DNA sequence: ATCGTCAGCTGTGCAGTA
RNA sequence: AUACUGCACAGCUGACGAU
């Protein structure tokens, strides 16, 4: 048989203190974060109304103080949260200072609650919400990271248009990042139904996990300093990645670009920058011009050469749609008339109906490669020796990487390091994660950018998106 | 809060110490890493010369990856190249506030560095009097793929006929020959795997321009939309061979199974090579209580997309469900049944349906050989877990 | 400005957290 | 929108072939 099936392991994540673990989660409450945080202080501003406020320092208050894992069947995939303590998987604590923290009146919540209109509705909801944000942000009790908890009543007009696009847009100008919180995360005892006709309401999962998921985006967005990073082999040349994806207006039907950009820091540093420019649009196509990849690729080897004083030797471009003569082309007059030696570009594909079938009730492992004579079918998700079991139902779909012609590498150790690319980003901890982050920041980045206005402000900095 | 928990572990510690002897001293404020000195005592005198000893104390709740057997605690190497440059020895305890769990571990001094990932253990590792001087005598699996290598016959037929297929679908509906699903036209010409002239067929095509031409030429090209083409007539040819015990519907493209046995379920038992095939192929479901309605009888279909791989063409399966209410009407609802039926079958309703179709079912022009199988490193421990259904 | 053919990429929502 | 997987439904895109 012309197949060759490889079973890539789990790849390992760099911590601090030069550890290193599989797991963000266990990796985190054992050697914390790769950059520490120079201080012990993040300090926590809340929107929202008066009920919204008092049970975010009850949830604050309550999860400071450990939470108890889901149950002893399989106990890694529900490891119990260690608090803020002196165990504290951040060596940080977070606490809400009183000299801002906004609250909303009823009135307005009224007045929102009554527009027949939708859409300015919607909106001078964000504005209001803005201009208490501006005004927390111009005066001198400015917080690290706000939260803007939402109400039930609220909630029928704001989601029963989106919201957290309009209001992460419209807060790109201040100096902190937000984060929002519904009502059912903070208090167990009410619960909301959604847009289709609802008996019974939504669910979500246990305690522990939103403990773990939601004070990870917390630490992150509050301290500015990395949580983990892929860890670097020995050997290697200097590499720089780049990823591709797409996204709509939300009025019309054309089509955008979106782009992410990282290189290893001289040091012990990561680097997840966005790009302070906003592509736009030539026709309803997944596909992009040649002029702007050459910019794109100028920009990044300028970022490369200011931080390192030297260009890099390796370029890696992840995308959702597939590669064609124009992109290669301004790519490869960029690199050349940079003078890099080493490309790979790749086009990962979601939709091909081909699986790995065995019996015994259960899927492959994840991390399974076939070498479909020239792509490669990768598992990313699938069963794991590590969490028990498989979460989930059915089968896990894998994903194709097809390379391009004039990529240097060959089809597996390409197979293997976009594997070791896709645990990385911050706003999870569990390990199914079946898309790069070059490709999932890429699209973070482009489902912020939907609702930014022409002639205003963007920002490089990665925590404005996720 | 915190401040005051260290405090308390490290003078009930040292009660426990104190309790068998072990002179302690602990630290002033000034202490930095390693905490007091202490000695063993031997049934009332010094006779131990020094040691060194440090508190590490937490509240309650359970270690990291604590299973009632074991945990595990990980060591800054700033404190272990702290320990490590030192004239003394050194022993690491733990918290005392849930049944009062003092343990001792010891970090020797041999030869290379690395000493980190202290693995805790059971119950000879506790401060008792089970024993007490232990720590002072320091003076695959192979698998297959859903794909079917499809072998070509040896030619297909070409021909020029400039008639609209909606034309030429009316004239053979409307016609009295048998209902050949073999013909494909695009581009003008005429395709077909039969012989178009052995055929009632014939009335759509020149009788003078009909030529017969060799499979493999046209099984391998650059051109993709001959490639379309092609599967088009593969699909076509793949719905005439079977459509005596089956139909077509658009929705999924699912060849649905015709039930004209007046709702009678299909087990279908074939039993190829010594017992499969057991399970019910078609179900027959009735209304929560009148059985005069009926809810919905079942069945499930396929859906065949075609491919090439080093001119090697291939076919692919998609089995689907099909709820059919009473009969031949389509069915009024159905994705809530086809989400929940989806959310029931593990991964072995797949491996039954690829062991049992396509190669057993409508397989008794097109020869199809068995799926391909490929070796898999690493076999998936499935005996080891719960099988929760 | 319409209709079959194939091949693939974004929005929008429901279970189920095994 | 604490998050991810699976499923379902939609809209869109470039070469066909014809009015
Ligand atoms: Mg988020």
């Amino acid at each position: 048989m012309t197949f060759e099936t490889r079973i890539f392991d789990e790849p390992e994540l760099e911590f601090g203190d030069h550890h290193h673990h599989q797991d963000p989660r266990l990796g985190l409450s054992e050697a914390g974060p790769l950059q520490t945080f120079l201080g012990d202080v993040i300090k926590i501003g809340v929107v929202g109304n008066s009920k919204t406020i008092e049970d975010t320092r009850k949830f604050i208050e309550t999860v400071s103080s450990g939470v108890e894992g889901k149950g002893e069947k399989h106990p890694n995939m529900h490891p119990p949260f260690p608090g803020l303590g002196n165990q504290s998987p951040y060596r940080c604590r977070f606490e809400i200072e009183d000299g801002a923290t906004a609250a909303l009146t009823k009135s307005k919540l009224d007045k929102i609650g009554k527009e027949p209109d939708h859409y300015r509705a919607v909106e001078m909801a964000v504005d209001e919400i803005i201009g208490e944000l501006q005004a927390m942000d111009d005066g001198g009790s400015r917080p690290d990271v706000a939260i803007i908890a939402l109400p039930v009543k609220l909630l029928e007009r704001v989601w029963n248009p989106n919201f957290r696009g309009m209001l992460k847009a419209k807060a790109m100008g201040l100096s902190f990042p937000i984060q929002i919180v519904w009502e059912d995360v903070i208090d167990d005892k009410v619960t909301i139904p959604q847009k289709v006709k609802e008996s019974s309401s939504r669910k979500i999962q246990d305690i522990a996990g939103r403990t773990w998921n939601l004070m990870t985006s917390l630490y992150y967005k509050g301290s500015g300093r990395i949580p983990w990073r892929r860890m670097p082999l020995e050997g290697e040349f200097s590499a720089c990645y780049v990823g591709i994806s797409f996204y709509r207006e939300a009025d019309g039907q054309q089509l955008f670009t979106s782009a992410a950009q990282m290189f290893d820091e001289r040091g012990r540093g990561f680097v997840l920058k966005g790009r302070r420019a906003r592509t736009e649009s030539r026709g309803r196509h997944p596909y992009m011009a040649r002029e702007d990849a050459k910019k794109i690729i100028e920009d990044v080897l300028a970022a490369y050469k200011l931080h390192h004083k030297t260009l890099p030797a390796r370029v890696f471009i992840l995308k959702t749609s597939r590669f064609k003569d124009e992109e290669a082309d301004g790519i490869i007059a960029a690199l050349d008339e940079a003078g890099t030696e080493l490309r790979d570009l790749v086009w990962v594909q979601e939709s091909y109906t081909a699986r790995i079938l065995r019996d015994g009730n259960y899927p492959v492992l994840r991390g399974t490669f076939v070498d479909l004579h020239g792509k490669g079918l990768l598992y990313t998700s699938g069963s794991m020796p590590y969490y028990g079991t498989y979460p989930g139902k059915y089968d896990p779909n894998p994903l194709l990487l097809c390379p391009h012609h004039t990529s240097e590498s060959t089809v597996a150790q390409l197979a293997e390091e976009i594997f070791s690319l896709t645990k990385v980003n911050w706003n999870s901890t569990q390990m199914n994660q079946r898309l790069p982050i070059p490709i999932r920041a890429a699209r973070k980045v482009g489902e912020v950018l939907k609702y930014v206005g022409e002639g205003e402000v963007i920002s490089a900095d990665y925590r404005k998106y996720i | 809060a915190n401040q005051i928990i260290g405090e308390i572990g490290e003078n009930e510690v040292r009660g426990r110490f104190l309790t068998l002897g072990w002179q302690f001293d602990g630290r002033s404020r000034l202490e930095a890493g390693i905490d007091g000195i202490a000695e063993v005592m031997n049934e009332g005198q010094p006779m131990a010369r020094m040691i060194a000893v440090q508190i590490k104390s937490t509240k309650e709740g359970k270690y990291t990856s604590e299973s009632d057997t074991s945990f595990t605690y990980l060591l800054r190497t700033q404190d272990l190249a702290y320990w490590r440059g030192s004239n003394l020895p050194v022993i690491v305890v733990f918290y005392r506030q849930s049944d009062h769990s003092f343990y001792w571990k010891e970090v020797s001094r041999d030869a290379g560095p690395g000493e980190r990932r202290l693995n805790i253990d059971k119950v000879a590792d506790l401060f008792n009097a089970s024993t007490v001087n232990k720590l002072a005598a320091l003076t695959g699996e192979d698998a297959l793929i859903n794909m079917l290598p499809l072998t070509l016959p040896n030619e297909m037929y070409i021909a020029s006929t400039t008639y609209e297929p909606r034309k030429a679908i009316a004239v053979i509906l409307n016609g009295d020959g048998p209902k050949r699903f073999d013909w494909v036209i695009n581009g003008g010409t005429f395709w077909s795997f039969h012989d178009p002239r052995t055929s009632a067929c014939s009335e759509i095509v020149d009788i003078d321009q009909v030529e017969a031409i060799n499979t493999k030429e046209l099984a391998l090209h650059d051109d993709i939309d001959e490639q379309n083409r092609f599967s088009h007539l593969l699909r076509q040819t793949l719905r005439y061979q079977t459509d005596s015990d089956l139909g077509w519907d658009k929705d999924h493209k699912a060849l649905y199974f015709r039930a004209i046995e007046r709702e009678v379920s299909r087990n279908f038992a074939y039993t190829s090579s010594k017992k499969k095939t057991d399970a019910n192929v078609v179900s027959v479901f009735k209304n929560s209580k009148d059985e005069t309605r009926v809810s919905f009888v079942r069945h499930h279909a396929f859906s065949p997309r075609f491919e090439l791989m080093a001119d090697q063409w291939y076919l692919i399966i998609t089995p689907t469900y099909y709820y059919t209410t009473n009969g031949y009407a389509p069915h009024q609802f159905a994705a809530p049944l086809l989400a929940g039926k989806k959310r029931l079958d593990k991964s072995a309703a797949l491996r039954g349906q690829v062991i049992m179709w396509h190669r057993f079912l409508t397989q008794s022009y097109l020869m199809f050989g068995e799926p391909p199988s490929i070796h898999l490193d690493v076999r998936v421990p499935e005996d080891g877990w719960v099988k929760e259904k």
